[PDB]
């Protein structure tokens, strides 16, 4: 579970991504395509190109559940209810994804903040995403 | 595939004993149920409402059939898996569009099924040589994504 | 989530297990040694030998716990409280290898119960084995 | 193991610039931190009870050293790493009892510990190079277990 230190330390990072989290979805995507090409398994009718629109749209949306999760953070499962229903009944990603963004959003984050990624930061981000990302596959089965 | 002579036997000695088409239909029902995520794939399939209903569907046994029929031939091809799976890597990714982690799923549920149908046959040595086999065709099959 | 009908899949299914826990318990571990073997990493100090003493008491006391999960299948987190804790802070065995032995244990299963195996009771079982893993590695971190 | 020109160039170029004794150490300490469990390994290196205990811990420094020194040499043959770790291998497997799971793990955080040193010179073409390489290497360590 997220520590009220692991809570202060999502917070205070997320803060400082402020504006540019969108920006930060888009580049997270990229590089987890680019690193693990069976990911762009879910996107067969997107345009994946370097600049994609699509890209940076979708890059937008994910940043936004993000930003919602850690302004409910005591309260993710209902505030990501939508989401999870989304993914378990719809979308139906395997699992497995979930960890690659995770850490492609943590690179992301490592080379965007240099000052707030310090190890304790590193570790209560890792454990936040680990967190949302069990919500969003929790009702797949 | 590296199996030792004794592995590759074992696999060989069971297999004999299996009816393709059989196996095949409750292999891909079974992940059908177990995993109800691999659904996403077979939506022009009818109904997969219930366990009943997927395990009956004649579509899923259809398709079952013909995943276990080439999982057959390429037992024959032990050593030379990726060779034997190139084309199917190449349709998997580029006109299908399956996750690889599929392969693995089904992988293991194949061994369950295997198991339930030969009891104390499939001893634990058996087991370790299915395993291999399994996990090798998985590899054979994610070999050409990118 | 475990539904209520996974309940009582799992209840009717550990039930005829009855008498042989200790013994299925043991098969599904000399299964894991020879299928996945880089489970032996945790076990330098046995006898990994077929049908030694050590893993014949190992796979009774692996079944004893499942057992008090399934008699406790609503409240596990309190249940298993004691066994999150050493597997936590003593043991820190990595979370892949509980999937390893969940899958040895289905093949156990299904190698011992030709009539109970059904693919409803399988989905069942696969979704308990994953709850019980979920709760042993929840304290890690 | 098999990289492209571009990969390759972009994996040499940015390892010129690594002060292997400092990455060593950080990777090593974060691997530590964010991971607790693999704590299990270094009883015998102090106190790891905090993030700063973990970081500033000399023995933690040294191992961290000597890890990405290895890591180094392996960078050198690239074309043949399961040659080049063979004996680390069978040492990590025999005589440490390392679950090879842990190399993945490693691997994640040194990717991790490049792009916060480099910030936007570690690019996404520059990562997805990186990634082959440490699975690369995690295969090579993980491949003497038996
Ligand atoms: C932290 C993890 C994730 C979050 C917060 C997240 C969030 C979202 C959001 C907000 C949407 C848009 C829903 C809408 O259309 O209103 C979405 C859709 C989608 N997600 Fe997830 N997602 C996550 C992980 C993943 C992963 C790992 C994959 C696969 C590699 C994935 C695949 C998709 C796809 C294919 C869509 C639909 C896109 C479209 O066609 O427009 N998601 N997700
Ligand atoms: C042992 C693993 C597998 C083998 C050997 C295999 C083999 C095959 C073969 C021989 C075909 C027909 C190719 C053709 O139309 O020329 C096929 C098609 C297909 N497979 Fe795979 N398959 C495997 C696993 C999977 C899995 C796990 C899934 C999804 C969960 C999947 C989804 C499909 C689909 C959707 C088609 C096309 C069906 C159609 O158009 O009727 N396959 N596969
Ligand atoms: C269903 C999952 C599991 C359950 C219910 C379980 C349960 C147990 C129990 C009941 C004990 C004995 C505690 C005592 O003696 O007080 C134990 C110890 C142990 N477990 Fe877990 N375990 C599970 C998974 C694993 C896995 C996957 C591994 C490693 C591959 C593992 C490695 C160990 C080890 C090394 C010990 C100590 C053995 C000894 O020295 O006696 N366990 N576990
Ligand atoms: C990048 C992958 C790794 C490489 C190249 C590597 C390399 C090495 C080398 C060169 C040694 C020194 C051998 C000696 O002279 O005693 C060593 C020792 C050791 N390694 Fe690994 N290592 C790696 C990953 C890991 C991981 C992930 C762990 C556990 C988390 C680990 C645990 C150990 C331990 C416990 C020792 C013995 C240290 C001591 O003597 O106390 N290694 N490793």
């Amino acid at each position: 579970v997220l520590s009220p230190a692991d809570k202060t330390n999502v917070k205070a990072a997320w803060g400082k991504v402020g504006a540019h989290a969108g920006e930060y979805g888009a580049e997270a995507l990229e590089r987890m395509f680019l690193s693990f090409p069976t990911t762009k398994t879910y996107f067969p009718h997107f345009d994946l190109s370097h600049g994609s629109a699509q890209v940076k749209g979708h890059g937008k949306k994910v940043a936004d559940a993000l930003t919602n999760a850690v302004a409910h953070v005591d309260d993710m499962p209902n505030a990501l209810s939508a989401l999870s229903d989304l993914h378990a009944h719809k979308l139906r990603v395997d699992p497995v994804n979930f960890k690659l963004l995770s850490h492609c959003l943590l690179v992301t984050l490592a080379a965007h903040l240099p000052a707030e990624f310090t190890p304790a930061v590193h570790a209560s981000l890792d454990k936040f995403l680990a967190s949302v990302s069990t919500v969003l596959t929790s009702k797949y089965r | 595939m590296h199996l030792t002579p004794e592995e590759k036997s074992a696999v060989t000695a069971l297999w004999g004993k299996v009816n393709v088409d059989e196996v095949g239909g409750e292999a891909l029902g079974r992940l059908l149920v177990v995993y109800p995520a691999t659904q996403r794939f077979f939506e022009s399939f009818g109904d997969l409402s219930t366990p009943d209903a997927v395990m009956g569907n004649p579509k899923v046994k259809a398709h079952g059939k013909k995943v276990l029929g080439a999982f057959s031939d390429g037992l024959a091809h032990l050593d030379n898996l990726k060779g034997t799976f190139a084309t199917l890597s190449e349709l998997h990714c580029d006109k299908l569009h399956v996750d690889p982690e599929n392969f693995r799923l089904l992988g293991n549920v194949l061994v369950c099924v295997l198991a339930h149908h030969f009891g104390k046959e499939f001893t634990p040595p058996v087991q370790a040589a299915y395993q291999k086999v399994v996990a090798g065709v998985a590899n054979a099959l994610a070999h050409k994504y990118h």
